[PDB]
């Protein structure tokens, strides 16, 4: 593991949109349009 | 216009020479009110003693310590390359100073949607009802660019003032005295 | 070990002739720009204030010279420590 | 112009055998060297210095081999099939002249001889239409006016003229039964005064022997200094004519082609043929001549580096390589070591994805029958879910004014809308100023006010006397007043934008006389009064059409009558850039197979930023739409080793392979061929040019992210 | 700073004095552009328009426009009046016979067969569209039989109606097919193509009215090196060798116009270009006809710094980065009082310091530890 | 961190005074003299 | 503090290229096709100005929070105790 228990609680208490560093370009097609991660999926549409 | 700096390079040389001459001192008293004329080598050995090196070791390895210090001072030259982070910071500050001027000068050469970037060309090629709009477009763009430049200059001036305060703190703590903190005056146990 | 660190204290002080920069001395452009208020005077005041603040900051930093006691370091070897790399060389051929 | 004395007599026969010139022994490949700015036209906009800029224009592709043309020397002349090969003048071409001019030469007709090589100027025949020679049916005959570039003066002058090449009938000449190819001979054996100063018209005389020059618009010539340096010649055509470029113009010691001539050839040039040249050198002083290479000019983005003297010393073909894309994105020839996010500079051909709903035809019949209504009582037609033919409606009228807002008159006939509203009425075009936006008078106040809330067009048209379906009314009637007469009086009522007048019911009785007034008592005791102005209709009845359109997001049902086929993206045009027009929605995109997502009953799927993300097709398959540049490309550059590698961030390697028609040409080639350093899947995306090494490092200058480092070769 | 009460300090100030400016005109000698083909013979039809391109010549647009009764002069990115007094790198004119009653069909973005198949205007350059009537007095232009424009230009395929549309400024693909004129209205011409499809065109024929009407499409280009296409002007070639030097002038050199101050300058730049630009496209130098390279600067180029002491109510001027001799010889740029003080050799004259030329100062041996008026480079202004 | 991405993506959807926020829509609905103005407006806004 | 307010108030008086800085004047003097363009010009300018004001306010708030942290440090070190540092609590040897 790479997280202590208190680290696990702190990370579970914070919501962060997961950037698909690996295969994230294809993960955005499978998921479809979602408001929560639309900014992550807008990488390949807006151009950033 | 690029304004000249407040001080001649000779005044900066005097500042750094006074900094070099202020290195030696008592380094053991409880204030800044008295100045002791302890020479530089004795002050360095006292700083080493304060670090945690006993006087027996300092007396034994006098020439060895002096040789290591001289080797460090002579190897200080090698740090003026692109690999070093501080030299990169120096070149980055120079490049930012150049970039501000380059952006300010280059923003006068783009048309901003008008037929030309020259007011004379707009006046020659167009007539009042249209040339008014073209000159207004150029004016709006140049005003926005100048406002952005002035805001960035204010931000840079505030950052430079804060960094000058930090430099004064570093001079007072690391240069004019010895630091018992960790990482403020570099890695390891600070000497001089 | 020697740790090298750069702390900036100044930036290049720039004053912009707002009227010439925006209008290049054209009466039509100046008349059109006058509709934007007092832009050039405000720009001049902002730049002047920034340069003044930088001047005071640098003067404050350099003021430590007047109230700092020093000792005359020996040229070259100071005891057994070689400080020639950090000292200003003294040559009588020309100016210091 | 005067082309000179008409040629008389027989032509010189030539032996045509491509099997000798087109041999693997004569192949001397000379690819375009972009690092030397080879074949780069110096831009005419400005003469920059000591600065690196990106430029879009006609440039050759990097490392382009081009086409090589080899000429020999002669009695009977020896030439290749060049005169019968018709190349395509797409955007122009550049000619590399005399790259070898001091080495040993292998004459293609002679054998076992190595003469010093001498450069030659090419001869071209550029025209608009091409055809056959009558007695031989051999291709390569240029019809109508033809532009001919012809070197002369033993190589010190070039002839440029544009006119019809009428073939002759004498033997060995063009247009005869014994015609083989259009060869032109220099004949330096005292027929050019090569030993003396170079002054002759031998080349032009030979061409006049081959063809009859008649009705000839222009004839220029340009002096060429007799040198031996490598030369560059280029030709392009635009609205200003045909432009000729030469490196000799500004500095023959440089590699930049500068504009030196504009030819008044305004019709589009579509073909060019290389005129074979076989000079008549006797066996006493036979020589081996050079070869010239022709490279096609493509519309490409180029990063040009200008010398301190203003000359382009090196260039970068932006779309050729990923390192080239890195150089062009940051506009820096010398890029430091690092990992960079780069842009896409390669332009790939795009297909078309058309999906149009089947609908009936909108009927403008009420607009074209009966008497047109008066302006205050205009008739309104609203069209939804139908196919309109605006050409049919506009061909029956003589339009005098077609003012439009937020849309163009041409786009009004080729666009799709959610609705199409047309207000039409009888209106005299002499009253045109009263229908304009913001206009004063009674027309806007009391008759009709245009509504500028949607893209709207105002058409003033004249009904021709031939069109008898529309009947001219007695007069033109418009309201001059519409008010409520109170105790104080004159409470004027004004038209709302796009609405009818409050006095419409009062005015329904009509107006027979000019300045006739109608009054009605309201229940509050006040009188509603209207007044009409009556003026006669001229020779032709004139109408006014106010066309307003609305653009929808889901489906633009009102589409023009187009015979476009319903393309299929199931197999073709998939994972490639296309220009789509689906149910009235247009744009560029890349379509991928996806599981059906998005809100139900919706044809198009959008994200929270109104970007077209999905599309439900007619074939029951849902597709994902991408902006045609979507895969993030990262270039890992090591300056010391001068080696680069590509990282496709966040993309799987299989999808990188399938979606190959989006990257640089070298990347496309490497993805086509199953190279052993193929795409590699990492934790930061697909990596091209990498290998997993199981190596552990404590620091790196090329961090890929997620504790990954690129170790340079 | 728009402040009546300014605090003590050193300020960068603007220039408010307006000085009279001369004129520096240098025009190249060129022939006269010939509009003769435009004024002789029968004007071509719209689909077969004639293009005239003028380079390195002198045009008299007044002469051309005085022979016609202009009905419309719509222009883009240029004015009709500036079309007669401007200089260009090229001047392209497309002219054809066109009825002014069909004016709406020649407009930008217009619908119909005129733009689709006959002529599409190009808007990549400053272009003017002129609709003019040929008066009956002008007998050099012959009225044609009719007005002819193409209504279709398509390739007949299996599905049919593959319409071919005009490129902006280009000819129709059916130009060769339409070489044989259309004698009747709605006459169609068809040509067999080697692919097996038929190329078809159709022309609309309508009679010319009482006066023949033409359409002129004038497009111009502007160059940064030399605008050779210049109007015929009797302006003299002014000399800046002695007069108009170091003073602001309104120059017009080989088609390039603007305001600036010309200085003697050693020839630096590319050895072929007449004009010298910097990396920001500013006209910096100019090679003149007299063999002397002049060194262009804006009308306000010299930086002026004012040193103000509120307590003494005294002010002084610092010309930053400028030598004092150049300040003297270039006095016609500053305020009236500064000009007067530079004209008269006052004993507190310009003083050369390490930060530029100083006006109102005296060299002093005084050494200070602080100052409220720092001139830079360890220099302080001691108020009187 | 999320609001920077959201602003960057959302600035591509608003028209800035033009008839549309899509360059393709402007090219389809207008003609070169007006197309240039609308695309220039969009370009200026996006650059700022 | 005064300048932020002055800029915010004064940015509502300049026409930004329009015929007037008042929306009512534009509506009274022009008609919908041109009214939209002029009001859009005013809207674009005021939106840019308000965005710049908000960004500057955020920067000033962050700077004020950092300076408040510095003031807390100064209170803890120089006011509530005696500092052995040099130059943190003024020149010389700090007392109170
Ligand atoms: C002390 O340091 C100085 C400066 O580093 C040394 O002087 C250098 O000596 C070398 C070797 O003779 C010369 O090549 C250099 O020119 C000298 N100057 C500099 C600036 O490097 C000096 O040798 C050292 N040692 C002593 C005992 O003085
Ligand atoms: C180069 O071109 C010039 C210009 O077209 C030619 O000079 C003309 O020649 C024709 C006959 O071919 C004469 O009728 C004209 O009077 C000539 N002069 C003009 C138009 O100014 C010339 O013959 C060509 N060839 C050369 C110089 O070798
Ligand atoms: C052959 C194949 O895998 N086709 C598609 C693939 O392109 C797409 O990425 C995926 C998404 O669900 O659906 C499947
Ligand atoms: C009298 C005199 O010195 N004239 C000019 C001077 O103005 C100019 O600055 C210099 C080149 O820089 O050439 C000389
Ligand atoms: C729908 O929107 C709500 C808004 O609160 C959000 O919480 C939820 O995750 C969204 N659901 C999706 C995107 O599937
Ligand atoms: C020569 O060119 C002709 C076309 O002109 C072509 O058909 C023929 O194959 C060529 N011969 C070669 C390449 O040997
Ligand atoms: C050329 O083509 C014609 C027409 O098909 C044919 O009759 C003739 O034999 C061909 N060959 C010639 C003229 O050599
Ligand atoms: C030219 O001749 C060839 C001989 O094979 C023939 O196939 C071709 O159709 C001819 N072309 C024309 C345009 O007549
Ligand atoms: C062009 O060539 C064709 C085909 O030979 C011929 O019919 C026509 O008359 C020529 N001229 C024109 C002006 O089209
Ligand atoms: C040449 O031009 C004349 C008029 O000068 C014309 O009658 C003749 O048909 C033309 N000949 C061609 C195009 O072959
Ligand atoms: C060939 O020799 C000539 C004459 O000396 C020289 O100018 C030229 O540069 C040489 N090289 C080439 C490639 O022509
Ligand atoms: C539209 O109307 C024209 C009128 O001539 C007709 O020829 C055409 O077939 C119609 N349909 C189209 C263009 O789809
Ligand atoms: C231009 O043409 C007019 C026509 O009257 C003539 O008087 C004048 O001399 C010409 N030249 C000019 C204005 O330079």
């Amino acid at each position: 593991k790479y997280r202590s228990a208190i680290e696990d609680l702190l990370f579970n208490k914070v919501t962060i949109a997961d950037p698909g560093y690996m295969q994230g370009y294809d993960e955005c097609m499978q998921q479809g349009p979602q408001s929560a991660r639309d900014l992550i999926c807008a990488q390949y549409v807006a151009g950033y | 216009k690029v304004l000249p700096p407040l001080y001649d390079p000779y005044m900066e040389a005097a500042y750094t020479s006074s900094l070099l001459g202020s290195i030696a001192g008592a380094s053991w008293t409880a204030g800044l009110s008295s100045f002791a004329a302890i020479p530089f080598a004795q002050s360095i050995f006292y700083r080493l003693n304060g670090v945690g090196i006993t006087q027996q070791v300092l007396s034994e390895n006098q020439k060895i310590i002096a040789n290591k210090f001289n080797q460090a001072l002579g190897a200080m030259q090698t740090g003026f390359t692109t690999t070093n982070l501080a030299f990169n910071k120096v070149q980055d500050a120079v490049n930012a100073n150049a970039m501000a001027l380059s952006k300010l000068a280059a923003e006068l050469s783009n048309t901003f949607g008008a037929i030309s970037s020259s007011i004379s060309d707009i006046l020659a090629r167009l007539d009042p009802p249209e040339q008014e709009a073209q000159i207004d477009r150029l004016i709006n763009g140049r005003l926005t660019s100048l406002n952005a430049f002035v805001a960035q200059q204010l931000v840079r001036t505030e950052a430079a003032a804060r960094s000058a305060q930090l430099a004064q703190d570093k001079v007072n703590e690391c240069v004019k005295s010895q630091s018992k903190r960790n990482g403020f005056c570099g890695t390891g146990t600070h000497i001089v | 070990g020697v740790t090298q660190e750069f702390i900036e204290t100044t930036i290049q002080k720039i004053t912009v002739d707002c009227k010439q920069y925006v209008c290049n001395g054209f009466k039509k452009c100046e008349d059109l720009l006058k509709e934007y208020g007092q832009f050039c005077s405000k720009i001049n005041q902002a730049l002047h204030g920034a340069n003044l603040r930088q001047d005071e900051s640098i003067a404050n930093l350099f003021s430590s010279i007047k109230t700092q006691n020093t000792q005359p370091l020996q040229a070259g070897l100071n005891g057994d420590f070689n400080l020639t790399m950090l000292q200003i060389p003294q040559v009588t051929t020309g100016e210091r | 112009v005067d082309m000179g004395t008409t040629g008389s007599g027989n032509c010189i026969e030539s032996q045509v055998a491509p099997d000798f010139f087109e041999t693997a022994r004569n192949i001397w490949p000379l690819p375009i060297d972009t690092s030397k700015a080879e074949g780069v036209i110096y831009p005419n906009g400005k003469s920059y210095s000591n600065i690196s800029l990106t430029y879009t224009g006609l440039y050759p592709k990097a490392n382009d081999l081009g086409k090589q043309y080899i000429f020999s020397d002669g009695s009977r002349l020896f030439v290749s099939n060049y005169s019968r090969q018709v190349e395509t003048f797409d955007d122009g071409f550049i000619v590399r002249i005399g790259a070898a001019s001091n080495k040993t030469g292998t004459t293609v007709i002679s054998q076992s001889t190595n003469r010093p090589i001498k450069k030659i100027y090419p001869a071209f025949m550029l025209g608009h239409s091409v055809g056959n020679y009558t007695p031989t049916n051999i291709t390569g005959r240029y019809l109508n006016h033809t532009l001919v570039i012809l070197p002369d003066g033993c190589g010190t002058l070039v002839h440029a003229f544009y006119c019809i090449l009428q073939p002759r009938t004498q033997a060995y000449c063009a247009g005869a039964s014994t015609f083989t190819s259009v060869t032109v001979w220099d004949t330096p054996a005292s027929d050019c005064a090569n030993s003396q100063s170079y002054n002759q018209l031998a080349n032009l005389n030979a061409f006049k022997l081959y063809f009859d020059l008649i009705n000839c618009t222009f004839r220029y010539n340009y002096t060429i200094t007799e040198d031996e340096n490598a030369e560059w010649f280029g030709i392009t055509q635009d609205t200003q004519g045909v432009h000729l470029y030469s490196s000799r113009k500004e500095n023959v010691f440089r590699n930049n082609m500068f504009h030196f001539a504009t030819l008044p050839v305004y019709q589009k040039i579509l073909y060019y043929t290389v005129i074979p040249r076989s000079i008549r050198s006797p066996f006493n002083d036979r020589k081996a001549w050079a070869a010239f290479y022709i490279y096609k000019l493509h519309p490409l983005t180029y990063l040009l580096n200008f010398d301190v003297e203003g000359y382009i010393t090196k260039a970068v073909d932006c779309g050729y390589d990923d390192f080239a894309q890195l150089q062009c994105s940051y506009e820096n020839f010398d890029v430091e070591t690092g990992v960079y996010s780069v842009s896409s500079f390669e332009a790939s051909p795009r297909g078309e994805f058309i999906e149009q709903s089947v609908t009936k035809e909108c009927d403008f019949s009420p607009m074209l029958t009966g008497t047109p209504p008066p302006i205050y009582d205009f008739k309104r037609l609203v069209f939804t879910n139908c196919n309109y033919n605006l050409t049919k409606l506009l061909s029956l009228f003589q339009v005098s004014e077609f003012s439009c807002h937020q849309v163009s008159p041409s786009s009004l006939a080729t666009g799709c809308y959610s609705s199409l509203t047309v207000d039409y009425f009888a209106y005299s075009t002499d009253m045109s100023s009263y229908l304009q936006p913001g206009s004063a008078g009674e027309i806007v106040q009391f008759n009709y006010k245009q509504d500028f809330s949607n893209p709207t067009c105002r058409v003033l048209a004249t009904v021709p006397t031939n069109l008898t379906t529309i009947t001219k009314p007695s007069n033109y009637v418009h309201l001059t007043e519409c008010y409520i007469s109170t105790a104080y009086g004159k409470n004027y009522l004004f038209n709302a934008p796009g609405g009818y007048t409050p006095c419409l019911s009062l005015a329904s009785s009509g107006f027979s006389r000019d300045r006739q007034s109608h009054s009605q008592e309201l229940p509050d005791g006040s009188f509603l009064t209207t007044t009409g102005s009556v003026y006669s209709v001229g020779s032709n009845l004139q109408m006014a059409f106010i066309i307003s359109v609305q653009y929808g997001t889901d489906t633009n049902s009102v589409c023009p009558m187009q015979a476009l086929r319903n393309d299929t993206s199931i197999e073709d045009k998939l994972d490639v850039c296309v220009e789509y027009s689906l149910h009235g929605i247009t744009g560029r995109g890349v379509f991928h197979n996806c599981t059906s997502v998005g809100l139900r009953n919706q044809r198009f799927v959008y994200d929270t930023f109104d970007n077209l993300v999905g599309y439900h097709s007619h074939n029951g398959n849902y597709y994902c739409v991408r902006p045609c540049v979507s895969v993030p490309v990262s270039v890992i550059y090591d300056k010391v080793s001068n080696s680069h590698a590509t990282l496709f961030g966040s993309v799987a390697c299989s999808h990188v392979t399938t979606m190959m028609s989006q990257f640089s040409r070298m990347t496309k080639t490497n993805l086509l061929a199953r190279t052993t350093p193929g795409p590699l899947q990492t934790t930061v995306g697909c990596a091209m040019g990498f290998i997993n090494s199981s190596m552990v490092v404590d620091e790196c200058q090329l961090p890929l992210g997620q504790s990954l480092c690129a170790i340079p070769p």
